[PDB]
């Protein structure tokens, strides 16, 4: 019935081996919120009484989300995942916590680089205390990796400490070997104002005109060896104009409009 | 308007002492 | 107070009248804001015209 | 906490602030007559 | 912080006088 | 006369607004006087116009201003 | 006896209170309200009235000598700050209270505007009866913050200080909104797991149906406090954006606001704000109500300053006299400037503990990108075209193709601004030797027109207020 | 332990209509105590009260007219509360969600000032859940006995009928009558309404020799 211990409930027997399916588990999780309704109803108030209803109530939810990174049915797992949060967050000493719990919060915090968003990663990770309620050692990898991107570095970034982990937090890496590459190209944009295309494909770390023309199209640049990196650069240097008057000194209406109601 | 407000806070410990003077002029009548 | 709240004569509080209380409090209280700040605005102008 | 007079309360809004509007309009009109006024003794 | 400069004292009173040869 | 009887905030503004920009001695001493007429049924109203009114050193003004006084109260 | 001495000292504080009160009651004289009932008042009513002279056993003897009860209960009150039903939840000192001889003096004044004989107590109508409950409230607040009170007497503030009141008006709304502020603040320093926040939260909606412009100044800021503790950010910034924080309000609720807002916006990587706002925050934080949230201030700020790149000086720990709480982040401010990480991630972890309980601790990791930022700016504005090569052997980074892509990313940011040429291989600043033909100087010059403006508009409303509140209620 | 009514809102977002239904009713226990969390996630409760699909369309309407309030948009909670279309009496009975309450009797009153040209009667063009909340009022004047409590209403929806008989039994005539004389004259300045509030107190005055004839001389 439902994904409690057992093999005499549904979810379970798809959380381990039984059932080898990946996207099985994900699946048969929609059948699985109608026997959630009765074991959820309860404990999103907290009481000590309610402790028992929670375990089994995250039980379901997180089995599910967990599968689905496997095979990646991801922003799925995203929407799962925040009934998850709050009952980390809080609830305590009526057991959210767990070896589920742990391996539920990395899988979170390595989706938001996936998104390419470095912000979302510091409000996200302060929101669970995801970096103290379980501590940074799976953890670690994203929280060590959102760091160094933030930081400009592309060669202390790891990849390696997120296949110490293999709580399916293995199968984030995959498209967290893009999301790398993704950065450099940018900030390449921004940095230079012209340079030779030799100097520019080492740092990119491609290598084959292939590569170039893929990351090219979400840059703008035009061509495979040819780049047009000059485009940011460009934005800079408007501050040397004077003639047109009226926008360039600004705010004119305004400051005349409140010196005449004073005097 | 500095001047004022320093100006404004003795100004406010005249009219404070009136609602209690007043206070205290009702008792003395209500106690004999 | 309130539809519920005390007072079972009901002229001596309007037991019926309250429950609705919202309606009346807001408008005594904009009075008292409006006059106000209209006498503010008055005097201090014509402070400054009668110089 | 709650007021003291609520039939006071209730029956405030029709008796007494129904008629002081009227006497609010002409004492709106007095602070634009200053303003204007004011601006004409500085002509 | 503390400025760097003091401790820069000894150092550039004889960095000098070797400098001034061995480079131009 | 007419606004006697309920005073509208129009015909307040007008009677005010006409005395302070006329050079026309006549028009403005009267302009002055009606202030009193209108309020008449609130005379709690008129000493604080009139008092902005007889503080001004313009006779014609002056003139006015004791007889709004005058039939308000 | 011993509360003799400090009798003298009750009718005086009784002859404050009761005018503010007065005051409230007649239309609106907000202004005047405020100043009155917030540091000026509180200062003066615990510290030289209490402390100094001795006898704390005069708070309970304030607000309650008469047996009232009120209609609605407040009697618990009274109690729980001081002389719970035995001597002195904290000091006594007391020959005379109501549970050891009713009487003795009257700073009641045998008028309802504090207090009053007991035929109020039992049942009244009056409207007088709301002015001086809300009032009762605020007499009693003042002795609870300063000293501390923990316990059990925190835990039942809340329920009598609001659901009590859910009608109130303009003027005792105010007086109930700087109550409950100040016992937020009491429940704050505990650390207890029993929820401050949603009594605050209950707080605002009474707040908002009155539609008093204190009342939702003085909850949201902490409001915000409360947040940052249980540490659920994303309510906290909705939070801050919704609070208008008007212009007018009193000196603790300026620093505060500003202090959280930076708090907020450090970890977003708003930091040249956030850096602002605290350092503006310590100033204008007071000497006395204060101190609890001002440490706090202090030894934020630090970690935050670093986060855009200032290296603070060693004046800024030294001249407040707070140097060896300080010094862990002093630490951490050779670290910043250095720009070698072994020594940042050492600092961070071995004090993890104690910044966790400043709410430091999410701050602290955000400098890692700090550490090099930092090095790395003072070496590109100060010189014009330098190699990656000289960054790299100065600032103890691994390689200069590092060191690139860690400048790239930051010229992104813009607050390092420049422009790289890997050709040769050196980074270049931005620079245009006049900066007359370009708007720059007169746009420096406009926005403090704009900022002067502000001043003039703010000054004049401001200034009649309040000799026109003492008129209508009679100045001698 | 708990703080955070975030694991409620979650609910809402995660799919099957069943577990979003029982959410939506939790969800409105919640929202006093915390009202900051609910108010980020605003949008995702306007879109549950606009679906009709849902069985819990009311509890949406209504726990967005709980947020709304609380923010101090007293309008928005209006049209959403006039959507539930029931649940009005508990709101009622309450001290805090009876600021919606309220507003419906406010909003009524200004809106009859513009309806009342065409057709005098506020009556069936202005919408169901507003007039019924106003029917109540009325119905509290009445039960209370004052007089003055009648009048007032009846001058801003512009109707003859509650400041004829202020209170409906009308055995309490002279004195209840010469109120209505006093406040037509001060408020306004309209002398159109004022002819035909007048003309109803005629009928009243005629029938009975028992109000007094210093009130009947003002009307005249």
């Amino acid at each position: 019935l439902q994904a409690a211990a057992g093999m005499y409930e549904q979810l379970k027997d798809e959380w381990n081996r039984k059932s080898p399916n990946l996207s099985k588990c994900g699946e048969e999780l929609g059948r699985l919120k109608l026997v959630l309704l009765e074991l959820n109803f309860l404990p999103t108030t907290g009481t000590k009484l309610t402790k028992q209803q929670l375990i089994l109530a995250r039980d379901i939810l997180e089995i599910g989300a967990q599968w689905s990174i496997l095979c990646k049915d991801i922003p799925s797992f995203e929407r799962y995942m925040a009934q998850l949060k709050c009952y980390y967050f809080d609830y305590k000493e009526q057991l959210p916590e767990s070896a589920y719990m742990h391996q539920l919060l990395g899988l979170n915090l390595l989706f938001l680089l996936s998104q390419n968003r470095v912000a979302e990663f510091h409000t996200e990770l302060e929101r669970l205390p995801a970096k103290d309620i379980q501590t940074n050692v799976y953890i670690k990898h994203p929280v060590s990796l959102e760091q160094y991107l933030m930081e400009g570095s592309y060669n202390k970034v790891f990849l390696a400490k997120g296949n110490i982990p293999a709580e399916s937090y293995t199968f984030f890496i995959d498209i967290l070997l893009d999301t790398i590459r993704d950065e450099i190209a940018g900030c390449i944009e921004k940095a230079y104002e012209k340079i030779l295309f030799a100097e520019a494909t080492r740092i990119l770390f491609f290598s084959t005109p292939k590569k170039m023309t893929d990351y090219a199209k979400k840059r703008g640049w035009l061509l495979g060896p040819n780049n047009y990196y000059s485009f940011a650069s460009q934005q800079q240097k408007p501050e040397d104009s004077t003639i047109p008057s009226t926008e360039l000194a600004r705010q004119v209406i305004e400051y005349a409009r409140q010196l005449e109601m004073i005097v | 308007m500095v001047v004022v407000y320093l100006a404004s806070l003795i100004r406010s410990v005249v009219a404070l002492h009136n609602l209690i003077n007043n206070k205290i002029a009702n008792r003395d009548a209500e106690k004999k | 107070m309130a539809l519920d709240g005390p007072e079972q004569m009901e002229l001596e509080e309007g037991k019926a009248g309250s429950g609705l209380r919202q309606y009346y409090l807001s408008k005594i209280e904009e009075l008292q804001l409006i006059v106000n700040d209209k006498s503010q605005n008055l005097r201090r102008l014509q402070a400054q015209r009668n110089e | 906490s709650f007021l003291g007079p609520e039939p006071e309360d209730l029956e405030d809004l029709y008796s007494r602030y129904k008629k002081l509007q009227q006497e609010l309009e002409f004492l709106e009109v007095q602070e634009e007559y200053i303003k204007d006024e004011q601006k004409n003794l500085k002509k | 912080n503390v400025e760097d400069d003091f401790s820069n004292q000894l150092r550039a009173e004889l960095e000098k006088h070797g400098y001034k040869m061995e480079t131009s | 006369m007419a606004y006697c009887g309920s005073g509208n905030n129009k015909a307040i503004r007008r009677l005010l607004h006409v005395a302070v920009s006329d050079v026309n001695d006549d028009v403005r001493r009267a302009a002055v006087e009606s202030l009193g007429f209108i309020l008449f049924r609130t005379p709690e109203q008129c000493p604080s116009v009139v008092s902005l009114l007889s503080e001004s050193y313009n006779p014609h003004v002056r003139y006015g201003a004791a007889m709004a006084l005058g039939v308000c109260c | 006896p011993a509360p003799q001495d400090v009798e003298m000292k009750e009718e005086a504080a009784a002859g404050s209170g009761s005018a503010g009160e007065g005051d409230g009651k007649a239309a609106a004289t907000e202004h005047s309200q405020r100043e009155l009932d917030t540091v000026t008042l509180e200062d003066i009513k615990e510290h030289v009235r209490q402390l100094e002279k001795a006898v704390s056993g005069k708070e309970p003897r304030f607000v309650l000598r008469a047996l009232r009860m009120l209609p609605s209960t407040s009697r618990r009150l009274n109690h729980y700050v001081l002389y719970k039903a035995v001597h002195g939840f904290f000091t006594s000192n007391n020959a005379t209270r109501d549970f050891l001889l009713p009487f003795l003096e009257e700073p009641m004044d045998t008028e309802a505007d504090l207090q009053f004989r007991p035929r109020t107590g039992k049942a009244a109508s009056a409207p007088l009866l709301p002015e001086v409950e809300a009032y009762l409230q605020l007499l009693m607040v003042i002795f609870l913050m300063n000293s501390k009170r923990y316990k059990e007497a925190q835990k039942i503030s809340d329920d009598l200080m609001q659901k009590i009141s859910t009608q109130n008006r303009r003027a005792l709304d105010l007086v109930a909104a700087k109550c409950y502020y100040y016992h937020a603040r009491v429940y704050e320093f505990l650390d207890k797991l029993d929820v401050v926040r949603s009594f605050l939260h209950a707080r605002l909606r009474t707040a908002t149906l009155r539609h008093d412009a204190d009342g939702q100044a003085t909850l949201l800021n902490l409001l915000l406090r409360n947040y940052l503790h249980y540490s659920l950010y994303d309510q906290a910034e909705k939070l801050v954006s919704k609070s208008v924080f008007p212009e007018q309000a009193n000196n603790n609720e300026w620093a505060r606001y500003l202090y959280y807002t930076g708090r907020i916006k450090a970890i977003q990587l708003e930091y040249s704000e956030a850096r602002r706002t605290m350092t503006n925050a310590l100033r204008k934080a007071p000497q006395h109500t204060a101190v609890g949230f001002k440490q706090t201030v202090h030894k934020l700020l630090i970690v935050v300053e670093l986060l855009l790149g200032e290296i603070p000086d060693r004046l800024q720990f030294r001249q407040p006299s707070l140097k060896r709480s300080l010094m862990p982040y002093f630490l951490l401010t050779q670290a910043v400037r250095t720009g070698n990480l072994a020594k940042f991630n050492q600092v961070l972890d071995q004090f993890g503990e104690k910044f966790q309980t400043d709410g430091t601790y999410t701050l602290i990791i955000r400098l890692r990108h700090n550490v090099i930022k930092t090095g790395v700016r003072m070496i590109s504005l100060s010189y014009s075209r330098i190699s990656l090569a000289d960054i790299a052997q100065k600032l103890q980074l691994d390689s200069p193709e590092d060191a690139e892509f860690i400048v790239a990313k930051a010229i992104r940011d813009g607050v390092i601004e420049a422009s790289i040429n890997h050709e040769k291989g050196y980074v270049q600043s931005k620079e245009m030797i006049d900066i007359y033909s370009t708007r720059e100087p007169q746009l420096a010059f406009h926005q403090r027109i704009s900022f002067c403006l502000d001043i003039h508009n703010m000054s004049v409303k401001a200034m009649r207020f309040p000799p026109k509140s003492y008129n209508k209620d009679l100045e001698s | 332990m708990i703080t955070s009514a975030a694991g409620i809102i979650s609910l809402l977002d995660e799919e099957e209509p069943q577990l979003k239904e029982f959410a939506l009713h939790k969800l409105n226990a919640v929202v006093n105590d915390f009202w900051a969390e609910i108010s980020e996630s605003v949008d995702k409760i306007e879109v549950l009260y606009e679906d009709e699909g849902f069985r819990s369309r009311q509890f949406a309407a209504l726990v967005a007219s709980k947020v709304f309030y609380h923010l101090g948009a007293f309008e928005e909670s209006l049209n959403y509360a006039l959507g539930a279309g029931d649940l009005f009496n508990v709101n009622d009975n309450s001290e805090y969600v009876e600021t919606i309450i309220a507003k419906c009797i406010d909003h009524y009153t200004k809106q009859c000032v513009e309806n009342a040209d065409l057709p005098e009667g506020e009556k069936k063009p202005i919408d169901q859940r507003l007039e019924g909340i106003v029917n109540k009022m009325f119905q509290r004047c009445l039960d209370d006995h004052k007089y003055k409590q009648a009048i007032g209403i009846a001058l801003e929806t512009r109707r003859l009928d509650v400041f004829e008989k202020t209170i409906l039994e009308s055995n309490d005539v002279p004195g209840m009558l010469a109120y209505s004389l006093k406040l037509c004259m001060s408020l306004m300045q309209n002398k159109q309404f004022r002819n035909k509030v007048l003309r109803v107190l005629v009928k009243i005055y005629m029938n009975l020799e028992k109000p007094d004839f210093i009130n009947v001389c003002q009307c005249l």
